RNA sequence: AUGGAGAGUUUGAUCCUGGCUCAGGAUGAACGCUGGCGGCGUGCCUAAUACAUGCAAGUCGAGCGAACGGACGAGAAGCUUGCUUCUCUGAUGUUAGCGGCGGACGGGUGAGUAACACGUGGAUAACCUACCUAUAAGACUGGGAUAACUUCGGGAAACCGGAGCUAAUACCGGAUAAUAUUUUGAACCGCAUGGUUCAAAAGUGAAAGACGGUCUUGCUGUCACUUAUAGAUGGAUCCGCGCUGCAUUAGCUAGUUGGUAAGGUAACGGCUUACCAAGGCAACGAUGCAUAGCCGACCUGAGAGGGUGAUCGGCCACACUGGAACUGAGACACGGUCCAGACUCCUACGGGAGGCAGCAGUAGGGAAUCUUCCGCAAUGGGCGAAAGCCUGACGGAGCAACGCC
RNA sequence: CGGUACCUAAUCAGAAAGCCACGGCUAACUACGUGCCAGCAGCCGCGGUAAUACGUAGGUGGCAAGCGUUAUCCGGAAUUAUUGGGCGUAAAGCGCGCGUAGGCGGUUUUUUAAGUCUGAUGUGAAAGCCCACGGCUCAACCGUGGAGGGUCAUUGGAAACU
RNA sequence: UAGGAGCUAGCCGUCGAAGGUGGGACAAAUGAUUGGGGUGAAGUCGUAACAAGGUAGCCGUAUCGGAAGGUGCGGCUGGAU
RNA sequence: UAAGGAACUCGGCAAAAUGACCCCGUAACUUCGGGAGAAGGGGUGCUCUUUAGGGUUAACGCCCAGAAGAGCCGCAGUGAA
């Protein structure tokens, strides 16, 4: 017996997880290639860390992700920098 | 949210109510923050408002709300009022 | 081709979970079976409760034989097992919760109650 | 605040960084009053290998370091 | 200290040991006989067994597109000179959608769990916290999209699967500020460590609606907005003790116990994965099996102590059975999704659906436990400026000598 | 809820009692029937021709919108005894040694504070139990103020006894 | 043209509930028949104990007997001089 | 040799199936030796790295690899017997 309001929770659900899960992998997409450019001493070793830190923090005020993960990974690539 | 609320104690067709600030997920006569009175429409002619007021504005300047009843009964003995000297200063 | 003492799985939740069969019935001296015709047969492996124990006697319908049958516009069907329905003598079925595929061959032998209480029918 | 300030005695210096006091107090019985000593193997975290078997350690608690040791070590009152 | 009694029974007759049986209280009681009422309570203890039907979570037009209804300026007039044909300012009303918030509370149940589940007392220099309150600083500039709607196909259906349009406090791009983070200094502690100024580099927001007055304006009040601090709240983890019966259960462990790394968690950690080391627990009862939610409390007792967990509160666990993640501040979710399973239902046989341990009710079990009622008027809860709507929470009515007075 | 609570009038002794016991524990008994039969029974035990114990009838008594039976729990039960029991013969001393763990341990001085005692807090929510008032027409019940948290933890002290 | 950055769908293998087997362990129900016990009424047969109970009884053990019991060895008085 | 799988038959007669090696596990019952290769499972090709034993020895080499990763190929790796 659904109620009518669960009905349309179940269609905003999977229309706000398709927007959280391209954001999500790609915050996890620009950091796998970051702490890869950390490593190596490449040529964005200062321009890749700034498109990763600016990504695990659009997706920290917007709570993808929590604002003690966002520090976590921010320290794992600024001090191997 | 916590505010201020009125818990129903007594029997029936007798209602006595103790005015309590306590937050809005507990349930009615369940589990309370602080007590801070009574309130009692079924006796001879008064409502007998019983509130130390020193207390109930140690809730009201950090977040507790009245909630329809409870504010009539701290505008019955002058509680809102003085409220606002609080705020005004 | 279905004959006298073939072991067959039993694909519903009649109580039964392995059968032999004793006679085809039909006419006399007929030997095999195919989908859509009715055995007689002893449950051999049962599970216990349900409804059939091991060494009733039950009639039951064949669906899902591994030499599977012909149709009319030359196509034919196979099953990787022999499977079996217990039924309850008005072409009817005991259970209500029939397992795997059935082949479409029994719609037109008045056995349309395990068609519906089957799934996807090839 | 302030954490729990228990002392002990040693029982078995294992490897790698960890001893176990053991803690002995006097709980009394519930019915018939008399007085019963009883042990609890605390485990302790040992900084660098410090105290040895035999010793009577002054322990601290603190924050969960591992699966099944609480504590830390502050003090060495006597040593074997 | 208002606090303690007994009797019968072994014998032909005694004393003693010793069980047995009564006199006293209570109950979620049942049954038999009998039966004016009234007031407060209480009423599936069995089968955490299966459930027909209504019905318990919705709300917001002052987030905004659409729609629909219709007054009101409403022509010429079919002349039936008032019927509106349509046209319209469209006042204003209603909703099927998008969106915000609530569905994690309230309500039920005690199956599982002998356990940091609970009780009590602590700890977090290892923690998170939407709404609410307070304090400041802001709210700039652009973009494309998609339901509704129109059209198509499958299906008797209900809903899928396509095609083309449209809006926002939906979504997204770019500016602008942090006490976050990473590098370098000066205090104090309880081991890692903290707090409070510093000073350098990179990083990150956004919403408009309905008003007011007056300038064809530009400031503006109400409450949404997001940023950083606090407070309040709710939550999490850890610890000392207190936790049933068996030894006719005596060896349990092998990520098990440490280490060093790495990931990941709100957070510490064998929490997980690599290597290194062989530890760890146990007659103070490891383990195993069996039983049982725990406590306040209630019943009994002169106390010591014994017994119970109905009702009423606190906490935990569960939601047909077993796994899993999503959304979100908060769930690994009772009238949410996904998967597996066991049952059950509709069917035009093409594929669709449902989970009363919510409130009454039914069948079944049973010695035994009720109406398919009324109301949001009170108190409380959700969403709203608000009126207000929704609330089987709750307030009442009904039945039963079930108890008390 | 509800034209309910309740208050005013009108009428009538109208319609509104059963239930278990009667030997002795245990306050309440005589008579007919029946004659180890039919049956009672919590215990001991009643019935075979004069039954106060069966069955009925008249009495009486317990107390009453209830009464009685059954089930379960605590008490009586000092029949698990710490308070508060025992082991020659009533049930109960291992057939006796050597000894591990454990329990217990002579006298004095100094000393510490674990046990112990004492006083400063904090807390053991609300409801109820006890006590005192208030509201129910009384009482049940309901409300408010108190013993009070006495279990524990934090903090000073005391030093005999372990 | 569009492409790169991405992203989604799919695909690949580690962990994974249920299921599949397999041998044991544990627990429960049932089972033709069976052997002790309890209780009853006694069908029937004895006389073992209690009186030095007909041979003092009893305890351990062996043996004999349908059983009660009998005997050997040792012990006891809870027996007779 | 489809499909079935002892329905054959006096009877599984015959045939089939099992088999090597390595690894894991192996019950009732016992005269304690056994049962026991009980049963029941799993693995096996080739190529390249890692070191790695036995020592062959001036040693890695000679010689069995002591083992672990990585890769390749087939329907199948004691690929025949």
């Amino acid at each position: 017996a659904n109620i009518k309001s669960a009905i349309k929770r179940v269609k905003t659900t999977e229309k706000a997880e398709a927007r959280n899960i391209s954001q999500k992998s790609a915050m996890r997409t620009a950091v796998k290639n970051a702490k890869t450019a950390v490593s190596n001493n490449a040529d964005n070793k200062n321009e890749l860390v700034s498109l990763a830190v600016k990504l695990v923090d659009k997706a920290a005020q917007s709570n993808l992700i929590h604002s003690n993960k966002a520090d976590r990974i921010k320290s794992q690539l600024m001090t191997a920098n | 949210a916590v505010k201020i609320r009125l818990t129903r104690l007594g029997s029936k067709r007798n209602p006595f109510y103790r005015i309590v600030v306590a937050d809005a997920r507990s349930p009615r006569d369940g589990r309370i923050i602080e007590q801070i009175g009574t309130y009692n429409p079924t006796s001879a002619n008064a409502p007998e408002i019983k509130v130390d007021e020193a207390l109930a504005l140690k809730w009201l300047n950090d977040g507790a709300k009245p909630t329809d009843t409870v504010h009539n009964i701290l505008s019955k003995e002058g509680i809102m009022k003085k409220f606002d000297e609080q705020k005004k200063a | 081709m279905i004959q006298q003492e073939t072991r067959l799985k039993v694909a519903d939740n009649s109580g039964a979970r392995e059968v032999l069969t004793i006679k085809v019935l039909g006419g006399s001296g007929r030997k095999t079976a195919n989908i859509g015709d009715v055995i007689v047969c002893t449950v051999k492996n049962a599970t216990p409760g349900g409804v059939v124990k091991k060494g009733d006697v039950v009639k039951a319908v064949i669906v899902r034989t591994k030499s599977g049958v012909r149709r009319n516009d030359g196509s034919y069907i196979k099953f990787d097992e022999n499977a079996c329905v217990i039924i309850r003598d008005d072409k009817g079925p005991r259970g209500t919760r029939i397992f795997g595929p059935v082949a479409r061959e029994l719609r037109e032998g008045n056995f349309m109650k395990i068609v519906s209480l089957a799934p996807e029918v090839l | 605040n302030d954490r729990k300030v228990y002392v002990g005695k040693v029982v078995s210096d294992k490897m790698d960084k960890t001893i176990t006091v053991l803690v002995e107090t006097y709980k009394t019985h519930k019915l018939y009053g008399k007085r019963v000593k009883y042990s609890k193997k605390y485990k302790t975290h040992d900084e660098n290998n410090s105290a040895k078997l035999g010793d009577i350690v002054k322990i601290q608690e603190t924050r969960p370091l591992s699966a099944t040791k609480r504590f830390r070590l502050v003090e060495i009152v006597e040593e074997s």
